[PDB]
């Protein structure tokens, strides 16, 4: 029911596993020998963009066709582009 | 036969647009005038049916050269219009397959002229247009009816 | 079977980024046609491994194969009932 995500930075964060299957890419990840029984690991992304795709992932399971306006998501100027490239590599 | 032929006027007509074919020929493009004007006729008080042979036939012989038929092809929408409004359409979709591929040839031919020169195709270009907002009538015409999964098949692979 | 379910998953981002763009599209594959070059598209990693196995496998190796089912047929009306989840897998195969 929880699953655990592993950056190149080294920390470590548990995640209930339905926000975690939004992202297409996790879902592949999971699927095939690598069972894991989890824990995932990345050998490449930081901590901080990580842990603010986590929050990506809470804040879309907040609100999904919720009535009235929905709070935008605030970005930092400096991490945008690294954002932009995180995308890719998890197709959420 | 011909004193027999005598007292029947469409007989006669029929008679004079056979010779009229037979010794012209398809040399040049007068020999269309006459049918349009005859089927007008028709269009006017019978069922039609005599009409879309005869307006397919002088398309086969026009589309044999090469030859602006915008003008016929929006006179022909038009007709398909209103025979629809009478609601008494009964139509048959291997016409529309053949209008069809005479339509894309001429597109396609004329957007070749257009692309031969750029002097004098202002005129082109205008029917250009012309020739879209038609096959777009004649799309929505194919729409108000239903017919066949062959023909289904014919209009859309178009 | 489980081999290429695997490797199209694991191709996800390849299929996702690469392929579709250059695939061919379904609806020209059916009523468009407009198709006559002398080359394979691009086309799905499992698709690949599956239009593949038919092509350099089955084919050639068809006939006894259907034969020898058609004559265990006889056998099963016979009465003896041989293994039914191998010929089902077969069947279903095709």
């Amino acid at each position: 029911m929880y699953v655990k995500l592993i950056s190149s930075d080294g920390h470590e964060f548990i995640v209930k596993r339905e926000h975690a299957l939004t992202s297409g890419t996790i879902k592949a990840m999971l699927s095939g020998p690598g069972q894991f029984a989890n824990e995932v690991n990345f050998r490449e992304i930081p901590s901080h963009v990580l842990s603010k795709v986590c929050m990506y992932f809470t804040y879309k399971v907040r609100y999904t066709n919720s009535s009235t306006e929905i709070p935008e998501f605030p970005i930092a100027p400096e991490i945008a582009l690294e954002l932009l490239m995180a995308a890719n590599f998890l197709d959420c | 036969e011909l004193e027999s032929i005598r007292q029947d006027r469409d007989a006669l007509h029929m008679e004079g647009l056979i010779v009229r074919e037979r010794i012209l020929g398809a040399d040049n493009i007068d020999v269309s005038h006459p049918i349009i004007y005859r089927g007008a006729v028709y269009a006017d008080n019978m069922e039609f049916e005599q009409c879309i042979k005869l307006w397919l036939h002088a398309l086969h012989l026009r589309q044999k050269g090469n030859r602006n038929t915008h003008k016929d092809l929006l006179r022909f929408a038009q007709v398909f219009s209103q025979m629809i409004h009478l609601n008494e359409t009964v139509k048959a979709p291997d016409i529309e397959c053949v209008l069809r591929c005479s339509v894309l040839e001429i597109e396609q031919s004329m957007n070749r002229v257009k692309n031969i020169s750029d002097a004098d195709v202002h005129n082109a270009m205008d029917n250009y247009e012309c020739n879209l907002y038609t096959f777009l009538y004649l799309v929505c015409i194919s729409t108000k009816t239903q017919c066949s999964e062959e023909d289904q098949c014919k209009i859309n692979k178009q | 079977s489980k081999g290429a379910d695997y490797m199209d998953c694991l191709y996800r981002y390849l299929n996702t980024q690469f392929i579709k763009k250059n695939k061919l599209t379904e609806a020209d594959l059916q009523y468009g046609y407009g198709g006559v070059d002398m080359n394979e598209p691009l086309m799905e990693i499992g698709e690949l491994a599956l239009d593949m196995w038919r092509k350099l496998m089955v084919e050639p190796l068809q006939a006894i194969l259907i034969r020898m089912l058609l004559r265990e047929i006889k056998n099963d009306r016979g009465g003896e009932d041989p293994n039914q989840k191998v010929i089902h897998g077969v069947i279903n195969s095709f």
